[PDB]
């Protein structure tokens, strides 16, 4: 699982 | 105005001999990579900007460019395995580990996030992040007397990254690394934040998904009672990982399963086996099937908690996958149980749903069901009540299904069905 930092 | 730059302009700014122009271009890149609609990760990689960002990570005298490059690299590493590999190939792992010690909380948080994405790629990058020495500084970030003093999002990101360091198999995380991380995980498992608890349970579920030696490592820390407490939580994001962990623990030894039973886990299964979420029901029935495969006193604990009627209910009506797990639980129950326990199972009304499930199109369920039939028939023989059971199976239409299974593709299916027809219905 990866997470993109949108804000 | 760092909004909507072109990759060409970003390259121009980053290639300038001006730290501030580089900072502005790096921020523009970050904003480009932080757009929900198709971030141009591949275009940024092809421009050769990863080594520049990695070098910016080390500019201690310009913390803003450190933060912007860390954010940009975090989003690049969030993509495909090839894109995460591109980030790792630039030397980002040691640079991010160094940033973990930054006096700016938001920069260290970004480094934690980035390392989480890299470790989350798979076992190889997970172990490489560990080899570069990330666990020590990561755990040092949590070395405070009370975790409530730390910012919520900060603690959540740290927990998520640690969970990714416990994740993935073939191979599993190094034993020494697991022992290093487990005490902090236990502490996070008692924090009041729902997301921290969910990710801590997910980490424990990863660590318990393995051989009994791994399960024993977790169970020795005394986290089973807390897992059961969280199993009774209202937040589904917490119950799901807690049930997976408890289910992973009961796949081990009968003593580890007993530690789960002693914590009071069975008292929660009335609600789990009727949970409106199909996956909770399936996972709970799978846990029950692994509990009914234990000792006879453990089957008796299942009986005393009134869970046999709930297994009958799940076998009568549920998602087919849950019904399969229930059939497994019944076959394990009948294989290890006493005649009295198998008699109680029949008295609870298992025969009719067991029969109705023999019309399925899954060979495995039919084998499982037919093996449970054999075990119940053996118990009837021991009691001299084979005729009674025969009449019962005939009254609910099971005989027709078994006779029709004598003409079935699978051999084990027609041999067992034909052995039953010849031994008890002739």
């Amino acid at each position: 699982r990866k997470k993109t930092s949108d804000s | 105005g760092t909004v909507n730059w072109s990759v060409e302009d970003i390259v121009k700014g980053i290639n300038s001999n001006n730290l501030e122009s580089q900072l502005q271009a790096t921020q523009a890149a970050r904003k480009l990579l932080s757009r929900e609609k198709q971030p141009p990760i591949d275009n940024i990689i092809r421009a050769g900007l990863i080594p520049k960002f990695v070098s910016f990570l080390g500019k201690t005298d310009c913390s803003p460019i450190q933060f912007e490059s860390a954010w940009a690299l975090t989003n690049i590493a969030s993509g495909t395995s090839e894109q995460t590999k591109a980030v790792v190939d630039g030397g980002a792992i040691p640079a991010f580990i160094s940033l973990l010690a930054s006096p700016h909380a938001h920069i260290s948080e970004q480094a934690v996030w980035a390392l989480g994405n890299i470790a989350g790629d798979g076992s190889a990058f997970r172990d490489l992040v560990i080899k570069h020495g990330a666990i020590d500084p990561l755990l040092a970030l949590l070395a405070v007397p009370d975790l409530s003093t730390l910012a919520c999002g900060y603690l959540r990101n740290l927990t998520w990254t640690l969970s990714n360091l416990c994740r993935n198999k073939n191979p599993a995380p190094p034993l020494d690394a697991v022992e290093q991380i487990l005490p902090t995980l236990v502490r996070l498992l008692h924090h009041n934040d729902p997301e921290v608890l969910a990710d801590s349970c997910w980490a424990i579920s990863y660590l318990t998904d393995g051989p009994n030696e791994r399960i024993e490592m977790v169970v020795k820390k005394g986290v089973v009672p807390q897992l059961v407490k969280l199993l009774g939580a209202t937040e589904l994001p917490i119950v799901t990982p807690a049930l997976r962990a408890i289910g992973n623990i009961v796949t081990g030894t009968d003593e580890q399963t007993q530690k789960v039973i002693d914590a009071g886990a069975l008292a929660v299964f009335p609600s789990l086996l009727t949970n409106p979420k199909t996956n909770i029901q399936k996972e709970a029935t799978w846990t029950m099937s692994n509990i009914t495969a234990g000792r006879q006193d453990q089957i008796q604990q299942v009986v005393n908690h009134g869970l046999v009627p709930f297994l009958v209910g799940v076998l009568s009506k549920a998602d087919f996958k849950t019904q399969k797990e229930a059939a497994w639980a019944i076959t394990n129950y009948t294989s290890g149980g006493t005649v009295e326990q198998i008699v109680y199972l029949v008295h609870c009304g298992i025969i009719e749903p067991l029969m109705n499930l023999l019309s399925a199109k899954d060979t495995k369920i039919i084998q499982v069901i037919l093996d449970a039939i054999s075990n119940i028939f053996q118990a009837a023989e021991k009691l001299g009540e084979t005729e009674k059971l025969s009449i019962m199976i005939e009254e609910c239409g099971g005989l027709d299904k078994i006779e029709a299974l004598q003409r079935h593709e699978n051999e084990s299916v027609y041999k067992a069905s034909l052995n039953l027809i010849e031994k008890y219905f002739s």
